[PDB]
RNA sequence: GUAGAGCACUGAUAGGGCUAGGGGGCCCACCAGCCUACCAAACCCUGUCAAACUCCGAAGGGUCCCAGGUGGAGCCUGGG
RNA sequence: GGUCGCCUCCUAAAAGGUAACGGAGGCGCCCAAAGGUCCCCUCAGGCGGGACGGAAAUCCGCCGGAGAGCGCAAGGGUAG
RNA sequence: UCCCCCGUGCCCAUAGCGGCGUGGAACCACCCGUUCCCAUUCCGAACACGGAAGUGAAACGCGCCAGCGCCGAUGGUACUGGGCGGGCGACCGCCUGGGAGAGUAGGUCGGUGCGGGGGA
């Protein structure tokens, strides 16, 4: 998993999401990188479960990096309990991901082989997807 | 200096052990020590005094080799 | 502004020799004596018994000035501190009165100890000043003997005007510093 | 960063400053001693009568008295009474007092 | 090596209709000049690609003014990932900074022990006149094991040069891999 | 106050009749207080004392 | 002092360099060798997240002056 | 079951104000010095030195704009 | 009336840090002493007086450059007051006035106001 080790507050407001995302818009580490298209609220099981499929996938080589780390607390409150008397309490955490955001990129591995660890990567996460390529315009910033 | 808490400090003299009348400004009269600063195994020279060995290790202690080397 | 022999030695002797070392052009300069403060930080009559300036009276005798007190900075559970209980002892020795002191210390004080074997040399300060300590109290025969009691002794720092540990040395050493190395 | 000397003019400096009233300003080398009388809205000089400019030598303290009392004049043929006294960074004693009982008995007012 | 892209002007006419039009808005500028410009997104495409912040652009006029040129920051378009705005450095004598690519070159031990290479920089900042703007630079990492790791002082850098950035900032280094070995005892704590 | 920190009325001397009245603490300081207070009374200043509240 | 944005402060943070400590070596176990595809503070680089973090900062909102404004405007004292 | 008055911050959408069994914390005292004033001093901290004496007892050196302190919670403030 | 120092404001780091040079003729600083007034939880360190042998080494004044600090546009984007639109929904987009923060090109080792002194 993914717990912060430690935090100012516990319990974390909800939050909008408006619009289009703020930063991680480019590569900068590996030569792919995995690009989000539809806002989220990507998880620590998600997180987790797209990346240890790619390191299954070319099984010793590869470099993962992964570029959203989830802080906020996900809340909710218990079942047959009714509206009010408390805020929920925390299961799991998440990284809010604007549409553009980069969440993967992995350097070093054949041009297909990447491409289908972060293609499988992308079946484990909740939404749309894009993968690409390390770029001029990348480098450019 | 705020008078009224320190040592009137008159002229005197701290007659030493051997030779040495270290003349000086004194917080008594007359002080006196024994040991001083010319005579020291450290001011002059290494110094011999007494230190020149303790066990002597090895073949200085001498007469070595007695067979035919 | 006193007739004293270090004083006219660091003139008449010591002031040149370093013009011809460190090859100086103007006259201020040139390395200078500043303060000895002498901390006796006994620690041992915090919410310890009175006795404290009872060396304090001895530490005079050195100096000849009054020393004045130092206080708990914080409270230690380790120490037992509280936030104000007195540890400690502090002279400040400027002008006349602090070359007399060495020109007791330098030529009197320091073979009088025991096992004496020069002074450390490593531990110059970076700017140009030096330091160490001692624990035997009656090192000047100005303390004399039949004031006995509990021995205790003092740190003490020299300072000065030098602006590097290496012409420093040149200075401590020409007014008569034994260095152990 | 900061050294004890000029905390003690601001300080010295500002409250005196609050109050409105003129302003005796006393400046004092070891060798001579100047003071100035300031407006400090517009920041302009009323008067200044100096040690130096006076040419006066023949002790410090008491060259500075006569200064004093030099500074009442050429300011009560001005108009000025009302001045509050400016001590710099410097105890009210001796050299600075004697500025002050000269500008005193010479009939301004403070 | 040095690329030639057409080029027109930007008076005023709203960028959103230029960029919708298919022509990139854009600016040129030095220290006695500044120009609103326009170009062309399909060619920009053409050359930035080969170009980058690396090589020469020669930025020719409506007027038939050549320009020596660098770009110097593009703007993109987050949701999209495309090109919004260029700025232009035309360059003057003065040895204008400027970032240079880095070649890896021989393979390293850790490479051939199943490592990776972690190749951080893939430029460098460097002061160096126009006259002689540099391309390849050596950078010989053959011998470095795993965990291992070259810097930047030590490095080639072409005579007439300025290690315009940190000496010991650190350019390449060499990681282990991805063991699915990890993936066991990775689970336990 | 509480019962370590008493209330207390001043006293008084220069004619004996109560005009103040405030706080202190008898556990720091357990004597008797001690403020210069000018009277609405005497119309003189004067050194007072206390009693309880 | 918000949206944005930012990391200067309070904290989070992933990779890298550096680097006290800690752990595995192991030389050896008296002190000491300083060697570490292990952990890891403070720091530097790339790269980020925050209602109770802000080096910065909109549109806007408030309000006073001036002008337009004759309106089932406005203002005061009262009865329902 | 929890709550009930007062204080701090946030929610509160850049004047004020603003709800919820919304997220967080404090008060029911204390001080004849911790008050008045006139005077003087400047921190936390980090690196080097320092007989006991250490991570920190007191000491010396450069280093430092406020990250310390200001009785107690938090905020604003605060070395001119 | 230009120049130089001393005092003192105004501006709020483009002024600062660090660096190289530098000026004692006059001012200013260190400085000489500790009798006197004044002072140290110890010390003439500071503050204080009495002077004037030395010195501009320190501090300070003035010059020099961009290593740091700092100021830092134009173009464009974010967001947005007003007005509209297509989506089953999630959310996106258009006209209209407004328009950052980052970042780029760059700027900066100050500018000043009255008084005093001192040479053009
Ligand atoms: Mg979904
Ligand atoms: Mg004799
Ligand atoms: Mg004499
Ligand atoms: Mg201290
Ligand atoms: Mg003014
Ligand atoms: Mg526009
Ligand atoms: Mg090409
Ligand atoms: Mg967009
Ligand atoms: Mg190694
Ligand atoms: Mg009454
Ligand atoms: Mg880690
Ligand atoms: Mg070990
Ligand atoms: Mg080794
Ligand atoms: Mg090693
Ligand atoms: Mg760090
Ligand atoms: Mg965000
Ligand atoms: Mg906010
Ligand atoms: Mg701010
Ligand atoms: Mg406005
Ligand atoms: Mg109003
Ligand atoms: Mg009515
Ligand atoms: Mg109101
Ligand atoms: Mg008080
Ligand atoms: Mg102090
Ligand atoms: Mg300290
Ligand atoms: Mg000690
Ligand atoms: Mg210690
Ligand atoms: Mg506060
Ligand atoms: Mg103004
Ligand atoms: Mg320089
Ligand atoms: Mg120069
Ligand atoms: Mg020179
Ligand atoms: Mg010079
Ligand atoms: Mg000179
Ligand atoms: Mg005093
Ligand atoms: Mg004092
Ligand atoms: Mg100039
Ligand atoms: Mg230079
Ligand atoms: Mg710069
Ligand atoms: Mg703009
Ligand atoms: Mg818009
Ligand atoms: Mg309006
Ligand atoms: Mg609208
Ligand atoms: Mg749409
Ligand atoms: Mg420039
Ligand atoms: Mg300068
Ligand atoms: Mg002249
Ligand atoms: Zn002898
Ligand atoms: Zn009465």
């Amino acid at each position: 998993m993914l717990m912060p080790r430690r935090m100012k507050y516990r319990k974390q407001q909800r939050g909008r999401l408006k619009g289009a995302t703020k930063g991680g818009d480019y590569v900068a580490f590996g030569d792919f990188g995995l690009v989000a298209l539809e806002p989220a609220w990507i998880t620590a099981q998600q997180i987790e479960a797209a990346r240890v499929a790619m390191v299954r996938h070319f099984r010793r080589g590869g470099k993962i990096f992964i570029r959203i780390f989830p802080d906020k607390p996900y809340t909710k409150k218990p079942l047959e309990v009714r509206m009010g008397k408390g805020k929920g309490n925390v299961e799991g955490y998440v990284a809010v991901v604007k549409p553009g955001r980069v969440m993967f990129e992995v350097a070093g591995v054949t041009e297909e082989q990447a491409m289908e660890a972060l293609r499988i990567a992308g079946h484990k996460l909740p939404i749309k997807t894009k993968i690409v390529r390390r770029d001029a315009y990348d480098e450019a910033q | 200096m705020k008078e009224g808490i320190h040592p009137k400090l008159v002229p005197a003299r701290i007659i030493c052990g051997c030779g040495n009348v270290i003349e000086t400004y004194s917080t008594k009269p007359e002080i006196y020590v024994e040991v001083c600063s010319k005579c020291h195994p450290f001011y002059t020279g290494q110094q011999r005094f007494v230190d020149t060995e303790g066990r002597v290790e090895r073949f200085q202690r001498r007469y070595g080799d007695s067979y035919r080397k | 502004p006193l007739d004293l022999a270090l004083k006219r030695k660091y003139y008449e002797e010591v002031r040149p020799e370093l013009i011809r070392r460190f090859g100086y052009q103007n006259v201020w300069e040139v390395p200078r004596l500043e303060k000895v403060v002498i901390n006796q930080g006994l620690g041992e009559a915090k919410e310890d018994a009175r006795i404290l300036e009872k060396a304090a009276q001895e530490l005079a005798l050195i100096t000849g000035q009054k020393p004045a007190v130092t206080r708990a900075k914080k409270s230690i559970s380790n120490f037992k501190l509280r936030k104000g209980m007195p540890i400690g002892l502090r002279v400040t020795l400027r002008r006349d009165r602090m070359w007399i002191f060495l020109e007791k210390l330098l030529n009197v004080a320091l073979p009088r100890i025991r096992d004496f074997r020069g002074l450390n040399p490593n531990s110059f300060d970076g700017r140009g000043n030096y330091n160490l300590g001692l624990r035997e109290q009656l090192i000047f025969p100005e303390i004399t003997y039949d004031m006995v009691d509990a021995l205790r002794g003092m740190d003490i720092a020299v300072v000065t005007t030098a602006e590097t540990d290496e012409e420093a040395r040149a200075l401590l050493e020409l007014l008569g510093f034994p260095f152990r190395k | 960063r900061l050294t004890a000397y000029e905390r003690r003019k601001f300080r010295v400096r500002n409250r005196i400053k609050r109050t409105g009233r003129l302003r005796l300003s006393v400046f004092r080398s070891l060798k001579h001693i100047y003071a100035q009388i300031i407006d400090d809205e517009k920041g302009v000089t009323l008067v200044s009568a100096s040690s130096l400019a006076l040419k006066l030598k023949g002790n410090k303290t008491e060259v500075a008295r006569q200064v004093g009392r030099a500074l009442a004049e050429k300011a009560l043929a001005l108009g000025i009474k009302q001045v509050a006294f400016d001590r710099g960074p410097y105890k009210y004693h001796g050299r600075v007092k004697a500025l002050a009982e000269g500008a005193r008995e010479g009939g301004l007012e403070f | 090596m040095e690329y030639r892209l057409k080029a027109y002007y930007r008076e005023g006419e709203k960028p959103s209709a230029l960029r919708r039009a298919g022509k990139l808005p854009g600016v040129m500028y030095n220290r006695h000049l500044n120009r609103k410009v326009y170009v062309d997104l399909v060619e920009f495409d053409k050359v930035f690609r080969q170009a980058s912040i690396h090589h020469v652009i020669v930025l020719e006029l409506p007027d038939g003014q050549s320009l020596p040129t660098l770009v110097r920051q593009v703007n993109l378009d987050k949701r999209r990932r495309r090109p919004e705005h260029v700025d232009f450095f035309v360059l003057s004598d003065e040895p204008v900074e400027m970032y240079v690519p880095l070649r890896f070159v021989g393979t390293p031990a850790g490479v051939r022990a199943g490592g990776v290479l972690q190749e951080i920089h893939r430029d460098i900042l460097v002061k160096v006149s126009p006259r002689n703007i540099p391309e390849f630079i050596e950078v010989d990492v053959s011998g470095l094991e795993i965990g291992d790791s070259l810097h930047a002082s030590d490095l080639k850098l072409p005579p007439g040069v300025e290690l315009a950035v940190s000496p010991e900032e650190t350019i390449a280094a060499v990681v282990p891999p991805e063991d699915v070995e990890k993936l066991a005892e990775e689970a336990a704590a | 106050a509480s019962e370590v920190r008493i209330k207390l009325l001043l006293e008084c001397t220069e004619c004996k009749r109560r005009n103040y009245a405030t706080e202190k603490n008898k556990r720091n300081t357990p004597n008797k207080l001690e403020l210069r207070k000018y009277c609405p009374w005497c119309r003189k200043h004067t050194v007072h004392r206390e009693v309880k509240i």
